[PDB]
DNA sequence: CTGGAGAATCCCGGTGCCGAGGCCGCTCAATTGGTCGTAGACAGCTCTAGCACCGCTTAAACGCACGTACGCGCTGTCCCCCGCGTTTTAACCGCCAAGGGGATTACTCCCTAGTCTCCAGGCACGTGTCAGATATATACATCCTGT
DNA sequence: ACAGGATGTATATATCTGACACGTGCCTGGAGACTAGGGAGTAATCCCCTTGGCGGTTAAAACGCGGGGGACAGCGCGTACGTGCGTTTAAGCGGTGCTAGAGCTGTCTACGACCAATTGAGCGGCCTCGGCACCGGGATTCTCCAG
């Protein structure tokens, strides 16, 4: 069931990110492999290795969905995850305010970082040199390690010139009217850009700042988007489920979040805070949107 | 070394760097040819924030490669 | 073969001179030594400190003396300097 | 008619039991084992003294009873008689270990 | 044929003892010289402590009807006494138990 | 290995009682067991690092009763 | 007329304080009182600025950490107002009485 | 004496904004100058003892700040 | 004549002096006598800490665009850092005040 | 006209070194000087203990190890053991 | 609100057990006696800083009106924890056996203390420049009322 | 949820202004070379204590069920405390003068470390008895139910 999310003064960016990723169920069946067990993994020298238990950065995550479903209570205090957040970035220690995008993107590679540095660390304390630790990390940083979140989020972008080959983990979409639109100002030739591998779930920025000379202001102009969405030319339907709504500009904003709470569409809820109101559909196509958040469904 | 970088409205522009190089002197040279100061300047590279005082080559980025410029926006 | 030191022997005959017809237990022996360690050591610590204080060099009665001001309390700390001062007293009159 | 003592009352006697009384409260096997297998993280295959972990038993019960007083005071201020953890953070915070 | 040595704790009308006491000073790492007098001092304010802790100690066993001292009976002498308690604050005593204490709220009513 | 589970909840009641406490909530066991097990980490440390620093590796009742005097907990009872 | 709820200059003056370091206490009344408080130890004393202002900040520091702690004790007492109560409590339980 | 009135209301409600302080009741205004004044005695008993055995007539800010040191609340910025 | 003193500093490359903690151990009544490789030790684990410390200290300032580092910026870059806290936990310092944080209960609500 | 001793040019040399480019007030500095002789301090009095503990007479680089790791934890003990463990090493092999 | 039933607790009496008290070698640490180099006591000089006061500004402290948000009191509930009977299991005790690691003894030799000489690194003192404080005019954010 | 107004608040420019990095001269503590001496590093050994195992007891730990009490949510009310405004008041500055004592220097002498000889006091061991744990029985007391 949906729940509200208490905000700690200025989390409100925080607390939607949490809500929508709430709403990734194929995320909460990995996290169970993740905690247990640390079984051992064996790789020939280019190496029978136990797994270290996940660290308090993933930890934390993992617990944190337990409660949306398991506490009957209607309101949720995330006051762990972002303290758990606090030592990994000085930057969001206090209550400056932050923005929602930078958060998911440390949130994101952080979940990598204990895999890539738990894994690897492991090997480390269990055979012992500082030369043969900086290998080991030498060895992995050329390495593509399938990490869980490269699993529900991890793409492979294309470009041509020459093709080259970079993993991402979501899309920025340059704005100048439908999301579609900017998708396909994503893909010009100039020099193009096609994903080869689409992640199981898929991240979409719009970039609603930009700067006019000197003038720092949002573009608050609506974009319109389907629940739907075909990417087999940009290459496919991806089913709508997360949304994120911005609502002020870029000094002074308000972040709300809207979620589909299901197990046919059904149902749209809206989130502010701690307020959970039911929304339809047509309102929610209708709502300023900042994040979308889209489920394999083909 | 050639490297790409895309900016706040989206263009392309090309970049030459060696991997020696820092993020101070990455962001230095967007200043040349953008102005934009660099305490709002943020590049993504492969998903992952460019920690400042680190250096290119041990990101493994190599040349034709893109970087994702953006900015902080604040909103409570 | 190594010998150890502890002050059973004299915690004893305090302990006869207080109560005539009061035993003491071997466990509660330990319990007495380390509490004679423990404030010899707070003693002797700031003894040793407040002499590094005042740019000396010796150890002398007057330190001891605000060394025992300083730990013990009141009625405890003026007692206990009444003590002291009666037993240099009577050394330096022996 | 099987006979019972109201909630409470048992449980006022045991407290009055074993505040008067000092043996242990904890089992010696597995506080040893915890004991050793808290120990591993540190050095491999150590040897202890049994004098040593009945040091460990003395200073966790004590450390225990300690952290127990200071709860129940904690759990009695905020105008109740039933300990919930909250108050074992409260204690812990404002005696300065977290 | 010099004299009868007469300890330093019976010219100072002491239990403790002053010479080792005095070595304890030395090779105790404090000073490189110590002072006459500070010995003396110093065993005169550990006796008169043992004193009054094995005063307190010996009312609490006869309190409790026994002729022997215990940790138990340790235990509740320090922390009856206010001084004592603020003395020895953060030390624990083995096999001393707590002192009996249970708040007005907690009792029946 | 699961040792911690060792520690009884009928323990952690007489314990509790040992401090005077009526009504306890079932919450309370699993975060006694957790403090105790942080206690452990941080007396420990001290004691197999005394006892490394002398070349022996065996662990002595002196090292653990020096490792608690150094955390502001002196013990009484072991010399 | 204008007129703030109450609460809200409350947490301003909050924010505020917590940004700027100053002396909170006047010096002078503070200075009267450590030389009251020093008298009956031993008469006539003299005290250095420096030694004065050093106890003023000790004190400001310790009255700042208790008062921290007692707010801890008045949320765990589901309040949002601190009563003295705390302040005892708080005083128990860092072993000051 | 009456200087311990000194310690204003409006001081007290300035220090506890800084540590945090929503709202104060009435009756913790007579609370805090009791509990400050208890840590005067506290402090300057050492002080004055400090200068006493260093034959000194005033009372130094090392003495100060070595007395507080003695009690666990060391202080930086006075040597 | 003899040779081109080189300083033990230099010798362990060390910017903090070693013959000064040297003297400081001998004269402190420490140990009746102390090894050779001690002071080294000493300054080296100082070297780092307090360069630790500065570094923190450093970015604070950059963070609040002042060149000068001063008892808040020192007070912010101990406290921050957890580690650092824990170290100096008991550590009053003059100027340094408090880190601004508000309990979430007294935060007021909002739409 | 006496002569006062204190860390600053050394502190003030590793602020250069660190930030070639940032300054630091006076009463910085002397904080800066009351954590290093605090720090100082806690080392060495714990060197001495465990020298007396181990009924030792010198105090080695070990000695000092051990106390750091006593002293301060986890990631900082971890870099202090390696910086001081090559500066001894640096300094026998020059 | 006042009595029996019952069950837990405590005191008393006898018994066997062992830990505390007294007695006997003996060895190391205390004592005693000169001796000397030094650290500390003491008197005097100085000049630094604490003391004290006096007059002017004004921001802080103080007293008061109010009204609203909070603490407290009352009530219902239903859910969690306590009291208890059965059953299981492992903590505990007793004993045996190995051996593995802690405590000395001998030797050395290597590291550190000590002394003298040399001088270069560190500190107090002027000194011109740059970071910070202050004033002030801004754009801007935030809260409150009205709708 | 939106708009507008009142009100704090960060920020850019200017300009003073005092703290600070730099240069200079001087002094002593650091470095170097040489020499002695003792402390610990190594090795072998002796044997005390730890680990490990095994088997039998039984008391404690798990489990479970009922039921009762109390934690919590909600509602209402009264008060007290934050917010603002007008009237002191004295804290602060700065400017002045005074002198008490804190620190430095020079003498000098009592004293504590030191070495060598002497000895007796506590330490380890080895007995011996009175305190005490244990078991059982009777007196005491608290609880709990019904009336």
């Amino acid at each position: 069931t949906v729940k509200g999310l208490s905000n700690l003064g200025n989390t409100c960016f925080f607390n939607a990110v949490m809500q929508n990723l709430s709403q990734t169920p194929v995320l909460r069946e990995l996290l169970k492999e993740v905690k247990m067990s640390g079984t051992i993994v064996k790789i020939e020298p280019p190496l029978e290795i136990n797994l270290e238990p996940p660290g308090p950065l993933t930890l934390a995550m993992s617990q944190f969905l337990n409660e949306m479903q398991e506490t009957k209570k209607g309101v949720v205090t995330p006051k762990e995850l972002f303290s758990q957040v606090c030592k990994k970035a000085v930057r969001f220690k206090g209550y400056q305010q932050q923005d929602s995008q930078e958060l998911l993107r440390y949130l994101l590679d952080g979940m990598r970082a204990e895999e890539h540095q738990r894994v690897s660390k492991g090997i480390l304390k269990a055979f012992g040199d500082e030369e043969l630790k900086n290998k080991v990390k030498d060895y992995e940083k050329k390495k593509s390690m399938p990490s869980f979140v490269d699993r529900i989020f991890g793409g492979e972008l294309t470009s041509m010139i020459s093709l080259v080959h970079e993993s991402f983990l979501d899309l920025s979409l340059p704005v100048l009217c439908s999301i579609q639109h900017c998708l396909y100002q994503f893909t010009r030739n100039e020099k193009q850009m096609l994903i080869s591998l689409a992640p199981p779930v898929l991240t979409l920025h719009l970039k609603r700042f930009q700067q006019a000379g000197f003038n720092l202001r949002k573009v608050n102009k609506h974009i319109k988007f389907p629940e739907i969405l075909d990417l087999a030319p940009f290459c496919v339907l991806y089913s709508l489920y997360g949304v994120v709504e911005h609502s002020g500009t870029m000094r002074s904003g308000h972040y709300t979040a809207y979620a589909k709470a299901r197990t046919s569409k059904g149902q749209w809820f809206h989130i502010s805070d701690t307020h959970v109101q039911a929304v339809p559909t047509t309102k929610v196509l209708n709502s300023q949107a900042y994040l979308l958040f889209y489920e394999r469904i083909l | 070394m050639q490297i790409f970088v895309k900016t706040l409205t989206g263009k392309t522009i090309t970049l030459e760097v060696e991997p020696s190089d820092t993020i101070e002197n990455v962001k230095a040279k967007i200043q040349d040819k953008e102005g934009i100061p660099p305490d709002q300047q943020r590049l993504i590279f492969a998903g992952k924030q460019l920690e400042d005082g680190r250096t290119l080559s041990d990101y493994n980025i190599q040349k034709e490669s893109t970087l994702h410029l953006v900015l902080r926006l604040r909103g409570c | 073969r190594s010998r150890k030191e502890s002050y059973s022997v004299y915690v004893y005959k305090v302990l006869k001179q207080v109560h005539p017809d009061t035993g003491i237990s071997s466990k509660a022996m330990g319990i007495m030594n380390s509490f004679v360690n423990d404030i010899f050591e707070r003693i002797a610590g700031e003894a040793s400190r407040l002499a590094h204080y005042n740019k000396r060099s010796t150890i002398t009665s007057r330190e001891i003396q605000t060394a025992v001001r300083l730990l013990l309390p009141g009625e405890l700390a003026k007692h206990a300097v009444s003590e002291g001062t009666k037993a240099v007293t009577k050394y330096t009159s022996a | 008619k099987p006979h019972r003592y109201r909630p409470g009352t048992v449980a006022l006697r045991e407290i009055r039991r074993y505040q008067k009384s000092t043996e242990l409260l904890i089992r010696k096997l597995p506080f040893q084992r915890l004991v050793r297998e808290i120990a591993q993280d540190f050095k491999t295959d150590l040897r202890f003294q049994s004098s040593a972990v009945m040091a460990l038993q003395e200073a966790c019960e004590a450390y225990l009873v300690g952290l127990f007083e200071d709860t129940n005071l904690c759990a009695i201020h905020a105008k109740r008689v039933t300990i919930m953890p909250k108050d074992i953070q409260l204690a812990r915070r404002i005696r300065g270990e977290r | 044929a010099r004299a009868k040595a007469k300890t330093r704790s019976s010219r100072a009308g002491l239990q403790f003892p002053v010479g080792r006491v005095h070595r304890l000073l030395r090779k105790g790492n404090y000073s490189e010289r110590v002072g006459a007098g500070a010995p003396v001092y110093l065993a005169a304010v550990l006796e008169y402590l043992t004193a009054e802790i094995l005063e307190l100690a010996g009312n609490a066993a006869r309190d409790n009807k026994k002729t022997r001292i215990i940790p138990r009976h340790l235990q509740l002498a320090i922390r009856n006494d206010e001084e004592l308690n603020k003395l020895l604050g953060r030390v624990t005593i083995a096999q001393g138990g707590v002192l009996p204490n249970i708040q007005a709220v907690l009792l029946p009513k | 290995r699961d040792n911690i589970q060792g520690i009884t909840k009928p323990a952690i009641r007489r314990l509790a009682r040992r401090g005077g406490v009526k009504r306890i909530s079932g919450l309370i066991y699993e975060e006694t067991r957790g403090v105790l097990k942080v206690f452990l980490e941080n007396v420990i440390r001290d004691a197999v690092t005394y006892t490394e620093h002398a070349k022996r590796k065996t662990v002595t009742a002196m090292d653990v009763v020096y490792a608690l005097k150094r955390q502001g907990r002196t013990l009484y009872g072991f010399g």
